[PDB]
């Protein structure tokens, strides 16, 4: 728990995934609850695979300090359910491919948002754009 | 931490005394089910005696009933009956896994199982 | 905001400049490691870090200053 | 009349034969794209990784 | 039905044209991947060597 | 050659299934399986719960019953190549219910 | 919390919620070892019911929005007893449980429920 | 145990051991109560492979021959990679829990498996 909250973190990550903390708390309980996994509801199946992939986003390699804009990238990749259909254990590869792809293709995104600290529609557009592209690149293959 | 592990002990008392309840209830179900089977027994006894003497009396194979006539090797269905409630353990999906290997054995000759 | 460099902390449980978050945990679970990581995250943020090492292996503090000499921090 | 009937029959049969041949040819072009891009991804990525490890 | 089979043949040949087109475009993307991989191996080798030498000189200072 | 897969009843812990062949049938008593099982005399066993210790087991004796050759003078109003065509659905239903309750 | 001093229907609301809730907090370890789907139906309804109950009575605060994301709600007790008279009775057993997550009022919970069903389509 | 010290290969070797065995403990404290087969097929296989590594790390000791009886064995880095590799890939995936018990070398475990399969 961090007891001062979003006011001590950036407005972009705020507007993206303020809610993700409690969502992942519910996913942690429900994954403890999904020990009794015989006939899961389809909505709770979506929720469990969702928070599953989210927890897999929260994996990171040894001493790889990501750009805070890259944290915005992966946090929106999680919160916008692109990775939901994707492969669940290759999300790390999806993420490194996606971050290389945006850091090459659209590095204007990270600088405009780091100059504004705000998740705007330009950020959304560049994000979903490179998301379509690198989702294609890693679907094939 | 003492009270909380004490309560884990208390819930393990609960757990043992509830598994005992499930044990005795499943025993009652086993008793009633074997009672129903021995209830349907004389039905079975009568039908198998009349069937044996009927197909003894028939005495020649002019009997074209489609349910019995041993015909060619087309699709071999699986009338599989499975677990009833998920406190099953091993045998009640082990039947499923042996059925999986039987699907493999039917695709050995490629018989197009159903 | 003050930046972690580690993902999940800045994701859910934010650290802020002036906020005093408390790392906690058992031994051998990367506490000093995530400390040094969120130090040498600070490379252009005008952030002085004061790694006050207390009561442990001088070989360990030599290792962390070796890693700091590597990372420039 | 028999020549006309045999003409139409053999023509439709050859058309369906070429239809199956063209289906197999579409699968062959799918194999072309598949093996080409697959070996291409393999060559590019593996060569990049090997030369990366060597230069590292 | 014979005509629908012939039109299905034409559709199969159109999909074969699509397969060949995506094959050539995939080879072009593979040339692109080889180009970016050459640039990436160059960036990795140059970055590692130059930064390690500069860190050695910082150790020297 | 349907492959009916009920689970058997031999022991309380590991009653391994066997793959019955319901339809088609066979000569009268024969309810053979694919895996050469072939009790083949359609008098079967009946499971019971023997109590030899503090624990329980299975009691199954292959209970047989006679071929009465029921009556030579019993008359067939429906032509015994014809009555069997409806008697065999009854054998099917009895076997499927015995397999159902053995699985339970 | 005396019945005569809170309203003898408000007190029945309070008793029913405490009853099904405490029974769930009893049941939860048996759940954790034998499965809800096994755990018998006349309590399998009540576990999901009280499981909705507690998360429904999680309600957001006008300052905690920094920690949550949505600005909170000042809830009226009539709205509370109304929503709970839906849940404990088993009127809103059709709703998904996370529709009760972090919601000020039960009509907003129905609204969030329609939103959740809508996104189950989309 | 760092990639930049032991090689990333040996680092992930130790990882792919440790993840599995920690998961086995997390399943152990609820498998001992209420029995084996209430798991997934996956979790059952993971328990089998974790106990595989467990008995596989039973290093017979060269000085312990006079205490137990078995003259102990010496193993190294080819063992360190390969026994792990066969266990985690599933090369050794049918020989029983005794078939890597008290034997360091994984080829010695294979020969032990041959011997115990021979004695039947
Ligand atoms: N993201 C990570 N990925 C892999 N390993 C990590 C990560 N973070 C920390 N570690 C590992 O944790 C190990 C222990 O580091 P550290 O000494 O900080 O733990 P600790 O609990 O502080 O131990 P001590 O208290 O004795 O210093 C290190 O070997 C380090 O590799």
């Amino acid at each position: 728990v961090s007891r001062v909250g979003s006011a001590a973190q950036i407005k972009a990550m705020k507007k993206v995934a303020g809610k993700l903390k409690l969502e992942l708390a519910q996913f942690a309980e429900l994954e403890a609850f999904a020990q009794f996994a015989s006939d899961l509801d389809k909505a709770t199946q979506n929720q469990l695979a969702r928070g599953q992939r989210l927890r897999e986003l929260l994996k990171q390699p040894q001493s790889a300090p990501l750009t805070v804009e890259e944290q915005v990238m992966t946090i929106y990749t999680g919160t916008n359910g692109y990775l939901d259909s994707l492969e669940l254990d290759q999300v790390r590869k999806y993420l490194v491919e996606l971050r290389t792809y945006v850091k090459t293709n659209k590095p204007e995104f990270q600088e405009i948002i780091s100059s504004t600290k705000t998740f705007t529609e330009e950020a959304e557009a560049l994000l979903k754009e490179a998301i379509q592209e690198q989702m294609e690149r890693f679907l094939l293959q | 931490n003492l009270r909380e592990l004490r309560d884990r002990i208390g819930s393990v008392k609960n757990t043992q005394k509830i598994t005992e309840a499930m044990k005795l209830v499943a025993a009652a179900k086993v008793r009633r089910a074997q009672e129903a089977v021995v209830n349907g027994r004389p039905f079975s006894e009568t039908l198998v005696e009349v069937l044996y003497n009927m197909n003894e009396q028939l005495q020649t194979e002019d009997v074209d009933v489609p349910l019995t006539k041993i015909r060619t090797v087309k699709k071999v269905a699986l009338m599989v009956v499975t677990g009833d409630r998920g406190l099953c353990g091993g045998f009640n999906n082990m039947l499923l896994k042996k059925a999986e290997s039987r699907i493999a054995e039917l695709k050995k000759l490629g018989v197009d199982y159903t | 905001p003050l930046q972690t460099g580690l993902i999940a902390i800045d994701a859910m449980i934010p650290v802020g400049r002036g906020q005093r978050e408390l790392i906690i945990g058992d031994r051998q679970t990367g506490k000093t490691a995530v400390a040094t990581d969120t130090i040498l995250n600070q490379q252009g943020q005008n952030v002085i870090c004061v790694y006050v090492a207390i009561g442990q292996k001088a070989s360990s503090v030599a290792q962390v200053v070796t890693n700091f000499q590597e990372r420039g921090a | 009349l028999g020549d006309f009937m045999d003409k139409r029959d053999a023509s439709i049969k050859e058309q369906l034969s070429g239809v199956k041949d063209t289906s197999s040819e579409v699968k062959q072009l799918e194999e072309q794209a598949n093996a080409v891009m697959r070996a291409a991804r393999a060559e590019i990525s593996a060569a990049l990784n090997k030369m990366k490890k060597e230069t590292q | 039905t014979i005509r629908n089979s012939e039109e299905l043949r034409g559709k199969a040949i159109e999909q074969l044209e699509k397969a060949r087109a995506r094959l050539k475009k995939v080879e072009m993307d593979a040339d692109q991947f080889r180009v970016n991989g050459y640039s990436e191996i160059e960036r990795e080798k140059m970055n590692l060597i130059n930064s390690t030498y500069k860190t050695l000189e910082q150790f020297e200072n | 050659k349907v492959e009916m897969l009920y689970t058997k009843f031999v022991s309380l812990v590991k009653s391994d299934p066997v793959i019955h062949t319901l339809l088609p049938l066979s000569p009268k008593g024969e309810i053979c399986d694919i895996n050469g099982k072939c009790v083949d005399a359609a008098e079967d066993e009946l499971f019971r719960l023997t109590t030899k210790e503090g624990k329980l087991t299975v009691e199954r004796d292959m209970i047989k019953t006679e071929t009465p050759a029921f009556s030579p003078i019993l008359e067939f109003e429906q032509d015994p190549a014809q009555i069997l065509d409806a008697l065999l659905p009854l054998y099917l239903n009895s076997q499927i219910l015995r397999a159902l309750q053995e699985s339970l | 919390l005396q019945p005569r001093i809170v309203g003898e229907e408000h007190y029945e609301i309070a008793q029913r919620v405490k009853e099904t809730l405490q029974r769930y907090k009893e049941l939860q370890d048996i759940i954790a070892i034998l499965g809800l789907d096994e755990l018998s139906e006349e309590d399998r309804l009540t576990v999901a019911r009280a499981r909705k109950i507690e998360r429904f009575l999680s309600q957001p605060f006008f300052v905690a929005e920094v920690f949550t994301g949505s600005p909170g709600k000042y809830v009226g007790l009539a709205e509370t007893i109304r929503g709970f008279q839906l849940i404990l009775s088993g009127e809103l057993d059709s709703l998904p449980e996370q529709a009760f997550y972090l919601v000020g009022n039960i009509d907003e919970a129905t609204a969030k429920a329609m939103n959740l069903e809508m996104e189950s389509k989309l």
